[PDB]
């Protein structure tokens, strides 16, 4: 789980091919599943940000 | 792509909302008097008639004795001024006993069980010339762009 | 009467020409109609997706 | 019309409470007056009443009710040794020997008899019946 502003990152297009770093990802670990929650922008009440496995 | 989802939450309350079900009292009787009532605000009783038995009302005044908080009600209300307020020579739902969100206009949070002191316009202020009987609840938080308290009020 | 293009309550973005001095910046073109797209995403909190050019 | 109020009828319907428990100890109770505790059983759980005296704190207002006093005559009265309603929180009418209405949310002295002479507060009532002169009163719990 990752925060919504986050997908921008990992949809970027990798130097000199024609594929991106998340399909990268997803072919080195198979039957693992990405979503996205907004309840990852703010942790802390502060402003902190959070990954969850 | 990677399916997102997001999570909004609602406002406490709204000013002059009545806070919560304990043993409350309203006094309907009433009948405004010289002006428009704000809800959330407190009110004086400048006349009880001693046979009809309406009481008049009107917004709270220097070297005066409040005695209750108008409140919230989708009948007996018009919408005037992008707000509810009560209109003169209309009847109002005055509060005399209970919790109640109330209109403030102070910067830091009140402390449990303290008096309550009042401005001129008759709104909460935590250095008010008006002394009052009331106490504070512990409720205290903003709707948008507006300060709001839980303020408890006992029969005068 | 108002038009379109003079509502004062729609989202309204400055942008970088596209095509300066007869030169192109196709990349320009896309970061931004990404940046568009994302904006009507978050906005409305994904209640609304943008579907027309 | 009608008659405006009665002694010993409640005003509202706003928190009102009624000690139906009680017992006038000695003497009659006039409906519309007020009453003191002489004694307070700790097991038995009931309350001797009696009518106000000298230098006592009043307890509450006697009540008007048609079926657990009768009297032959026009006003109504509690009989020594019967069962009694006493009002302890809310608004009440009440005798008074006033001529003049005070002030509203003024506090009010209780005569020697159990009357208003010139704590319970001023509710805003004061109206005239058969040269009675009637005084709206709210009572609290302390």
């Amino acid at each position: 789980l990752i925060p919504p502003s986050m997908r921008k990152v990992l949809a970027i297009r990798m130097p000199e091919t024609t594929m991106s770093y998340l399909d990268y990802f997803k072919s080195q670990n198979s039957g693992i599943e990405i979503d996205s929650i907004a309840e990852l922008e703010d942790i802390d009440g502060a402003g902190t940000k959070g990954v969850l496995v | 792509q990677i399916n997102a989802s997001y999570q909004r939450d609602m406002a406490i309350a709204l000013p002059g909302m009545v806070a919560d079900t304990s043993k409350y009292n309203i006094d309907g009787a009433c009948v405004v008097n010289e002006g428009d009532v704000l809800v959330g605000a407190a009110v004086q009783v400048v006349q009880a008639q001693a046979v009809d038995g309406h009481k008049l009302v009107k917004a709270l005044t220097t070297g005066t004795t409040p005695y209750g908080v108008a409140i919230r009600s989708h009948w007996q209300t018009v919408n005037a001024q992008n707000q509810m307020i009560y209109e003169d020579g209309g009847a109002i739902n005055v509060m005399t006993s209970g919790r109640v969100w109330m209109l403030s206009k102070s910067t830091e949070a009140p402390t449990f069980g303290s008096a309550v002191k009042l401005d001129v316009d008759g709104q909460e202020k935590s250095d008010g010339t008006i002394e009052t009987t009331w106490t504070y609840a512990g409720g205290w938080t903003k709707y948008k762009d507006i300060q709001l308290v839980e303020v408890q009020l006992h029969q005068l | 009467i108002v038009s379109v293009f003079n509502h004062p309550n729609i989202t309204k973005i400055t942008s970088g020409k596209w095509i300066d001095a007869s030169t192109m910046k196709p990349e320009t073109a896309e970061a931004e109609l990404t940046q568009a797209i994302e904006t009507i995403e978050t906005i409305t909190r994904g209640q609304h997706r943008a579907t027309n050019i």
